[PDB]
DNA sequence: AGACACTACGAGTACATA
DNA sequence: TTTTTTTATGTACTCGTAGTGTCT
């Protein structure tokens, strides 16, 4: 191995944590975290302390890619001691072999910290692992591909694990939520990584001011590895870098990411973006690529927070909610065209006209300055909702079918109103004998306790028995509980 | 209560006396039946005339009736589970129980009742208009192959959604709501029979004016507003509403006194609220424009864009999936108008 | 016996000789062929032009006889995945011929209905082996392929058929068949046959059956609209007429009895009206913005059904209120 | 009428087993003296091309030439529907479908009466390959298969180069690489497994993996393989049996 | 006809980076880094037929010299590039021990990258990083989006943009002059109009009207080769009055036998694509093209439809 | 005669779709 | 600042009982 066969990245890459450039306290806290581990375990992890850490068995490290969650990792893991073992999804990760060998690594000791060195007085914590697992956003979606399993894995294990990814706040990694202490690494500051291309550049012989790394890093968006590469892609033939070819340099190395449902509706909900100035520099096209960076979550965005900005495109003549009109028309058109989308004879290739109808006009109809927040859309949880009332009325219909011989919605709208007279109402007007009636009255349809409370909760406005079932006194409500428990 | 005074024969019927001289004249002979569409509003006594009818083709016991379940298996593993409504001489089928899975049931279902097989067996299509244009395409069919084994009755309140060759393929037989005064006399025998006080008679007629010829919705308010009275109703005794119909005139009060962005994200709200608790878009929209044509603040030129307003936008719901998206673009044209 | 097969499928093209209308793309295939320098041909086109007879027949000129045994046909009806590429395909080509010596060729068929995947393995397998195979791919829509897949063959359009070769070819099966054909019946078949050949031996075969005669007599426009139930040019414009001018109750009353003495329907005569008016020399264009969105509102209407006598009058007030403006 | 009844059923069996892979559909053509069936496969990289004479059938009547068209998947089926000590019987009418299959147990009294319903392939399987080779081999059936389900693990693509008494297979892949090498002797002790070669040009050229793994499945048929090979041929992969062959003509890779 | 010729776009493919007209800037790069050695992990990016697959191709092998047969490996779209491809070759070829100078690497290409699986591209990442000494990545897509961030992050981005007009008339004259072939300035201008800086395009449709008539003449280039589809229908949704627009139409497009998908679809990508007039008529008027183009799906597809959308784009465009 | 590595075809589970 | 939205075929992965050639 000789020095110009490695790339820039790796003969640069930092020995030590000394010569990480950002996010300290990050590192720092993962030290103290793997530090104070043994005394962890010896109390089975109920004191946390002062720092919050030693609770909790498992790190998982997210944040940016090219930022150095590996390489703090890696370099704390050799400074305290611990045998290191690196797994990730470039290998096979499933539920049957993944999770056999790390259950049989979870509590066996390591041949290769017992034979390379035992006898010197160096650390009682040779003998241990630290899994530290990368890629753990890469794996498969369903339990088979063993995001729950390390999950679970995390619960019960006697050697420290470390989880390392990139994105976070992921459906996949929902049960990483409440069983892993979570560090996030950030966007590295300006300096660290300035010194480091200066020390880079002197030592590569390349010309380089001090005036272009900021351009640089704000155009490369935090990442020192893409930085690192361009220096060593683009120093082979322009020797010195300058503010004159810096245009050409950014224009060709812009990081073309997607971004999230959340700067997408900052973007499209922006009104210097439809100016006559800003059509010209935004195209239409970035416009429409914009929904297409995420077409499931950029409509029902825009719907829920379309009504909630300040125009400052309004043509003259026209007020905000004649505006806020025809965009919700315009709302109203792209579900259609939604509908006609995800439905029969899958009409995909209308996939651009649902972004113009759907996100772009509403937006363009209405954008200017955000007066709140971006609200995430309620249109999911709503939905959610709703299905589950809707099935909960199924089995009510389904269980009252025997006597009352309507629908699901002739059920709910005009049988229910009567029910809630005929069931709950004895309850607040004659106290605890009228058990026996309401008894009576469930059994005439084939009534169950949890149909007798989920029939109180379809009732809305003037109506709203959670409140009236706790001015219920309790004698009678655990009276009836036990005479319908028998 | 609806339920203890019910009719259970052709003779016990009350009101249209010309339908039951009908469907007497469809049941003299029952073998060479076709298939019906009984078609009507909302709470006129369809689905008890249907079954009235099938008491006089079939014996007594086609009301003893028991609940199954039947589990299908669509393209994917995802297991559709249906109940089912059967009888020793019918069955009852309701599609609008699943999203877009009525095809299915439909096809397999009838299928396997029509190769099983007086000498055939009826079925009941509960709510024909929330049957889905690819699973009316395949009854199309199922309807004319299978016609000395399988009879359908199908119950609607609308023949909007059916299809023209759905229409063609069944007789028609519309139930027009029973007039005030039979609504009356049928109060009149169920307060008798309930031992309700009435201090004058009259309210009785002013139930059927708050009911539209409702029968069903006429029954439980009464027996509501009954609960209140403590059984002795009164002559000034309150019409008891539904909470939805209380929200929606609420709403519409809010829409005729403020018309602004900030009460549209409220109108949202209270959009959103009621479509969870189980309430259709559709009889929200339309409850909505009906309330708000009664508002006499408007003039007719309001009253006119509203109800363009509210026939395009139910033309949107109609061709929509995500209703709100639909109810509140009607919402803030409703308020761009006034 | 060729004697069973339809009218369509009976007069299929053999030769590159018997493929008419198609000239320009012809003769450059032919020049191809005998050069020797036949590149990857994209036959793009409607539907009846000719496309997969003329790349048959090329196939017999080039192979012979044997042409279903050294050809690699694939279409929509065989399953054309990705790994049906990567399988089959990658294996016709990397091999050679078991009854002669020559190169291959891989005739994708109907290949506007192939995966997006397909369409990116298959790019590479046209690029990589070129030196004993080539690729034909027959599209009728060019929007579902690849720009990628679109680059690497040699366009060719398939015109519609023109006047003359679908005269030459009417006259062809007039002579292979007992029958006989009236001029201006000739004249009234081209006119509603849009270049499709298909259409016309169709319906010349079903005005052959319709003569109830041992074909000793000829075959009149009389008998093509009748078969057809295409509307004529003179009710046509007797329609048009009654609407232009004379009363809304006469003009029903002449919707009326013109639609239900021939039984002819009204998306018929909707497309009639609107191409004997395309000659209009009209006024401002605002009656031509209403007569177009108008008619093709009650066309979209009509084809998902209705009351056709509602469709009627409002064809008949969309035709009056748009030339109202033109006064 | 097809009346044909063969002395073991399981010979049958054992053929069609030979195209069960690699080729899906077949027509049979049987005439006064005998059965040819010629076959392409999907990707048309082999032809099959399999003749029985009149002399393994145990009877056998041939009113008309008669060309039966049928899909290979289900003809096993059929066939593994049968015994291993049964007689097998086709059956066929006039007029070419719907032909039927009679096992017959010769040890007790048995008849299972199968169907299959004939397909109308237009394409006609009657070309037939004569034509002189440049070397021609002949080796026993396991030991070609043996070679070729080794070098099959090592790439896709196998060479056989034939030399002056040399026979050269190799396979280079992405593990490595690998040649067997093997010359022409004479075993008189055993007849059965001695490798003849005559050659009259040097030959060398390639072979895709699978098509030659589908190729080998017909060495339980005959227990010595004949190989013919000639610049830019199809290669003959010839199995004789007692009353006929098996040969595939498989087409090389060009370079 | 016994066998073919191969064409010129294979033919006269450029086996030196010197030969490629394509963007100066990035060849002058790959160049010296050919010339120096120490090639890093790259991803070139761009349009169809501009020189990247040649270009990373003609790099690999002035690199490797003789040993491009065992120290490159090529995985295109056509072969299976799955997530156990990538654990298994990917990797044993990454982990393969190879004497190679003291300047080279092996090169692992793989043409369509965006075409791969996310399971593949996310496996990817440990197998070029772990091995990042001894073996490099070449990526060719066509969409950068298409591959993940991380993946980006290791690598290089080369973007090719379109070739200008002084490019593919140089190549174009450099495959005349080897090829002798008769042609006029005319002929060539048309070649170069109809192919839109597709360079693979423009020679194929060069070597086609050879083959076809012999004389490279706008007139044979233009009988031979169509329009461009995008232009005509600009020229139409930018007409002034109905009638022009509707003549148009009606010559150009339905009587050549276009069909009324292509024309919807070309017409909203030229409406999604125009730069003449303001963003809010852009939309109305691709708001008009959609409601059109969902009566065209659903098979009501005729010249009356395209009609009427012409007839209410110039209704919006009549103030 | 038999045991078990090798293996290939079949049900399950998701993931995109310009 | 935070998690689901039908059906429809193409694509890719895995476990998986299963069918058969091989070894103590
Ligand atoms: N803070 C840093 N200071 C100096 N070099 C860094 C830093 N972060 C990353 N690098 C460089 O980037 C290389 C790769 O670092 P990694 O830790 O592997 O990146 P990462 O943050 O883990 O993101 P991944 O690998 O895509 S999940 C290192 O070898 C360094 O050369
Ligand atoms: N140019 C032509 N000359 C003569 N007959 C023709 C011609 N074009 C079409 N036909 C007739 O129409 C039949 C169908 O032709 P095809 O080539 O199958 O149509 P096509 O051009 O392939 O369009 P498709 O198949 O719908 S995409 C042929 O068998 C002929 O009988
Ligand atoms: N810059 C160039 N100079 C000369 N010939 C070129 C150039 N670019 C393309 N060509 C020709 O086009 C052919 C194909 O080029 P490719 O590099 O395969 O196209 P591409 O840019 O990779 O786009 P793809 O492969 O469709 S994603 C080459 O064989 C050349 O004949
Ligand atoms: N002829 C009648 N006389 C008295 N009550 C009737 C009559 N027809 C229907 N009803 C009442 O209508 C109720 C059922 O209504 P239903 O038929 O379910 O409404 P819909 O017609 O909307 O299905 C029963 O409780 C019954 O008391
Ligand atoms: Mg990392
Ligand atoms: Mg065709
Ligand atoms: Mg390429």
């Amino acid at each position: 191995v000789r020095e110009e066969d490695k790339l820039w990245t790796v003969k640069y890459a930092p020995t030590n944590l000394q010569q990480v450039c950002g996010n300290k306290g990050s590192v720092m806290k993962l030290k103290n975290w793997l530090a104070n581990w043994e005394n962890s375990k010896k109390n089975s992890f109920k004191h946390a302390g002062k720092d919050g850490s030693g609770v909790f068995r498992a790190a998982m490290l997210y944040g940016p890619p090219g930022i150095g969650k590996t390489t703090a990792a890696h370099l704390v893991a050799q400074e305290l001691g611990y045998d290191i073992l690196e797994q990730n999804a470039s290998d096979v990760r499933s539920k049957t072999l993944l999770n056999a060998g790390v259950k049989n690594a979870l509590d066996n000791m390591s041949v290769v910290g017992y034979f390379k060195h035992n006898e010197e007085a160096q650390n009682l914590n040779g003998k241990h692992f630290v899994i530290i697992m990368d890629e753990v956003d890469g794996m498969s979606g369903g339990d088979r591909g063993g995001v729950g399993q390390l999950a679970q894995f995390c619960r019960k294990t006697s050697t420290p694990l470390i989880l390392i990814c990139n994105e976070r706040n992921l459906p996949k990694m929902r049960p990483f939520d409440r069983v892993c202490l979570d560090i996030q690494f950030r966007r590295p500051d300006a300096n660290s990584i300035k010194s480091r291309l200066m020390t880079i550049a002197i030592r590569e012989k390349f010309k380089l001011d001090p005036n272009v790394i900021d351009r640089l890093i704000q155009t490369t968006r935090g990442d020192i590895r893409q930085v690192i590469n361009l220096l060593s892609t683009i120093s082979t033939t322009t020797k010195t870098i300058n503010h004159e070819n810096i245009n050409e340099i950014s224009k060709a190395w812009e990081k073309n990411i997607a971004l999230k449902p959340f700067d997408i509706a900052h973007k499209m909900l922006d009104g210097q973006i439809y100016s006559d100035i800003g059509s010209r520099n935004f195209t239409l096209n970035d416009k429409i690529a914009l929904y297409f960076d995420d077409f499931d979550f950029t409509p029902l965005m825009i719907q829920e927070n379309y009504l909630s900005t300040r125009p400052s495109v309004l043509k003259p003549g026209q007020s905000h909610l004649e505006a806020v009109a025809e965009a919700a028309n315009c709302i109203s058109l792209g579900d259609i065209v939604e509908k006609k989308i995800r439905s029969s004879e899958q009409l995909w290739s209308l996939l651009p006209l649902h972004a113009v109808l759907s996100s772009v006009y509403p937006a363009s109809k209405v954008a200017g300055h955000m007066a709140g927040r971006i609200n995430f859309t309620a249109w999911l949880g709503q939905n959610s909702k709703s299905a589950k009332y809707y099935r909960l009325l199924q089995e009510i219909h389904y269980h009252t079918r025997l006597g009352t011989s309507t629908d699901k919605i002739g059920l709910r709208l005009d049988y229910l109103p009567t029910f809630r007279k005929r069931l709950l109402d004895p309850f607040l007007k004659q106290g605890a004998d009228a058990i026996s009636s309401v008894i009576e009255v469930m059994d005439d349809y084939y009534l169950t306790k949890e149909d007798w409370d989920s029939i109180m909760e379809f009732f809305v406005g003037p109506d709203v028995t959670t409140a009236i079932i706790k001015k219920i006194p309790a004698t009678v409500k655990s009276g009836f509980t036990r005479k319908y428990n028998s | 209560w609806v339920d203890k005074y019910r009719p259970k024969s052709l003779n016990a019927l009350s009101h249209n006396e010309e339908l039951t001289n009908f469907l007497k004249s469809l049941s003299d002979q029952p073998r060479d039946l076709p298939h019906l569409l009984l078609y009507g509003p909302n709470g006129t006594g369809k689905k008890t005339r249907c079954m009235a009818l099938l008491e006089s083709i079939f014996g007594p016991g086609v009301y003893r009736l028991k609940i199954d379940v039947r589990q299908f298996v669509t393209a994917s593993n995802r297991k559709l589970e249906l109940n089912v409504v059967s009888s020793p001489y019918h069955l009852e089928i309701t599609p609008s129980d699943m999203g877009n899975n009525d095809r299915i049931v439909i096809q397999e279902l009838l299928k396997e009742v029509a190769q099983m097989e007086h000498r055939y067996k009826c079925v009941i299509i509960n709510e024909a208009n929330s049957l889905t244009k690819d699973a009316q395409a395949a009854l199309r069919r199922t309807m004319e192959k299978y016609s000395k084994n399988i009879r359908l009755i199908m119950v609607c309140d609308s023949m909007s959604p059916i299809i023209a060759p759905i229409k063609s393929r069944c007789l028609l037989i519309r139930c027009p709501a029973p007039s005030d005064s039979e609504i009356s006399t049928i109060l009149s025998d169920v307060v008798t029979n309930e031992r309700i006080q009435l201090e004058t008679k009259d309210i009785l007629k002013r139930i059927a004016q708050a009911s539209n010829g409702n029968l069903r919705v006429s029954l439980l308010m009464l027996e509501s507003m009954a609960l209140n009275n403590e059984l002795a109703l009164k002559s000034s005794s309150p019409i008891i509403k539904p909470d939805w119909i209380i929200v929606i005139h609420k709403l519409t009060r809010k829409i005729v006194k403020e018309r602004s962005v900030n009460s549209l994200i409220e109108c949202r709200a209270v959009l959103y609220d009621l479509l969870a608790h189980c309430i259709p878009a559709n009889i929200i929209l339309k409850e909505l424009t009906f309330s708000l044509l009664d508002v006499e603040t408007l003039n007719t030129t309001n009253k006119s864009s509203i109800i363009e307003y509210s026939s395009v936008f139910d033309e949107r719901l109609s061709l929509g999936n995500k209703a709100i998206f639909h109810l509140e673009g009607f919402i803030a044209k409703v308020m761009c108008c006034l | 016996s060729k004697e069973n097969l339809p009218w369509v499928e009976k007069y299929r093209p053999e030769t590159l000789d018997e493929v008419y209308g198609q000239n320009e793309v012809i003769t450059t295939v032919r020049k191809f062929v005998d050069e020797g320098k036949l590149p990857h041909l994209l036959f793009y086109g409607p539907p009846g032009t000719g496309k997969t007879s003329t790349i048959v027949a090329l196939a017999r000129e080039i192979y012979g006889k044997n042409y279903s045994n050294m050809v690699l046909e694939l279409n929509a009806s065989d399953d054309r995945g990705i790994d049906v590429v990567r399988n089959q395909i990658k294996d016709f080509a990397s091999t050679r011929q078991i009854f002669s010596k020559g190169f291959k060729l891989i005739i994708l068929d109907e290949a506007d209905a192939m995966t997006n995947a397909a369409q990116n393995a298959l790019r590479r397998v046209i690029e990589r082996y070129t030196k004993n195979t080539r690729f034909c791919v027959l599209a009728n829509y060019a929007h579902k392929l690849t720009p990628a897949l679109l680059s690497r063959c040699t366009r060719f359009r398939f015109q519609p058929l023109p006047q003359e070769a679908i005269e030459r070819r009417i006259a062809n099966v007039l002579v292979h068949e007992k029958l006989k054909l009236s001029p201006n019946a000739e004249k009234a078949l081209i006119e509603l046959s849009n270049g499709d050949m298909r259409r016309v031996l169709n319906v010349l075969q079903s005005c052959k059956a319709t003569l109830d005669n041992p074909d000793e007599d000829e075959i009149s426009d009389d008998v093509i609209y009748e078969c057809c139930g295409a509307p004529r040019p003179s009710d046509l414009k007797a329609v048009l007429k009654s609407i232009l001018e004379d009363d809304w109750g006469t003009a029903h009353y002449t919707l009326n009895k013109v639609r239900s003495a021939k039984g002819l329907a009204l998306i018929d005569l909707i497309e009639g009206i609107v191409k004997i008016l395309e000659d209009y020399e009209l006024q401002n264009e605002e009656t031509r913005v209403h007569l177009l969105t108008k008619l093709a509102d009650i066309e979209y209407s009509i084809s998902k059904g209705g009351n056709d006598q509602i469709q009627g009058s409002a064809v008949i007030g969309a035709i009056k209120a748009s030339f109202e403006n033109e006064t | 009428m097809l009346e044909a009844k063969f002395e073991e059923a399981s010979l049958f069996k054992r053929i069609i087993d030979g195209f069960k892979d690699c080729v899906q559909l077949v027509n049979f053509q049987c005439k006064e003296d005998g059965i040819i069936a010629q076959a392409v496969d999907d990707s048309r990289v082999l032809l099959v091309s399999l003749e029985i004479g009149v002399e393994a059938f145990q009877e056998y009547r041939c009113d008309h030439p008669v060309t039966l068209g049928m899909d290979l998947t289900s003809l096993s089926k059929i066939l593994r529907c049968g015994n291993n000590t049964d007689t097998l019987t086709l059956i066929a009418d006039n007029t070419p479908d719907s032909i039927i299959l009679l096992f017959e147990d010769t040890k007790k009294d048995r008849i299972a009466e199968y169907s299959l319903k004939l397909m109308d392939i237009d394409a006609d399987f009657l070309k037939i390959e004569e034509l002189q080779y440049d070397s021609t081999l002949s080796l026993p059936s396991s030991e070609f298969s043996k070679i070729v389900r080794d070098l099959s693990q090592l790439s896709d693509s196998i060479n056989i180069m034939i030399t002056k008494e040399t026979i050269k297979f190799v396979a280079d892949g992405d593990i490595g690489s690998g040649s067997v090498i093997i010359k022409p002797f004479v075993d008189m002790e055993h007849p059965e497994t001695s490798i003849k070669l005559e050659m009259d040009q040097p030959v060398d050229l390639t072979f895709g993996a699978k098509y030659l793994l589908d190729i080998i499945k017909g060495s339980s048929l005959s227990d010595r393989v004949g190989i013919r090979l000639s610049s830019e041929a199809p290669a003959l992969f010839q199995f004789d049996l007692k009353s006929g062959f098996l040969q595939f003509f498989l087409a090389p890779k060009f370079n | 006809t016994l066998s073919l010729q191969l064409p010129w776009v294979e033919k006269y493919r450029p086996q030196v980076l010197s030969d490629i007209v394509g963007n100066k800037e990035t060849i002058d790069r790959l160049q010296q880094i050919a010339k120096d050695g120490n090639m890093p992990h790259m991803i070139i990016s761009g349009m169809p037929g501009i020189g990247k697959t040649t270009s990373v191709h003609c790099l690999a092998h002035e690199l490797l010299g003789r040993s491009y047969a065992d120290g490159v490996l090529e995985l295109n779209a056509s072969d299976d590039r799955g997530i156990d491809v990538v654990r298994n070759q990917i990797k044993h070829f990454a982990q393969k021990k190879l004497h190679l100078p003291p300047g080279k690497h092996k090169i692992v290409i793989l043409d369509e990258a965006d075409s791969m699986t996310a399971g593949a591209q996310q496996a990817l990442r440990r197998t070029m990083e772990l091995y990042s000494n001894s073996t490099r990545f070449a990526f060719a897509c066509n969409q950068s989006n298409k591959i993940i961030e991380p993946l980006q992050s290791r690598c290089a981005i080369l973007r090719y943009s379109k070739l200008s007009d002084e490019d593919v008339l140089k190549r174009l004259l450099q495959i005349i002059k080897l090829e002798d072939v008769k042609y006029t300035n005319d002929g060539l201008e048309a070649i170069i109009f109809t192919a839109e800086g597709d360079m693979r395009q423009a020679i194929n449709n060069l070597q086609s009207t050879v083959a076809g008539h012999g004389l490279v003449n706008a007139d044979n280039v233009f009988k031979i080769v169509d329009s461009p589809h995008p232009l005509i229908v600009k020229k139409m949704l930018l007409a002034s009055n109905l009638e022009d627009s509707i003549q148009i139409l009606r010559t150009d497009l339905w009587k050549k036998g276009y069909s009324s998908i292509d024309i919807v679809t070309t017409s909203f990508r030229v409406t999604k694509n125009l730069a003449q007039v303001k963003e809010s008529v852009r939309l109305e008027m691709i708001k008009e093209i959609g409601l059109t183009h969902m009566r065209i799906l659903e098979g009501v597809g005729t010249y009356l439809q395209l009609a009427s959308m012409l007839a209410k784009i110039h209704k919006l465009n009549n103030k």
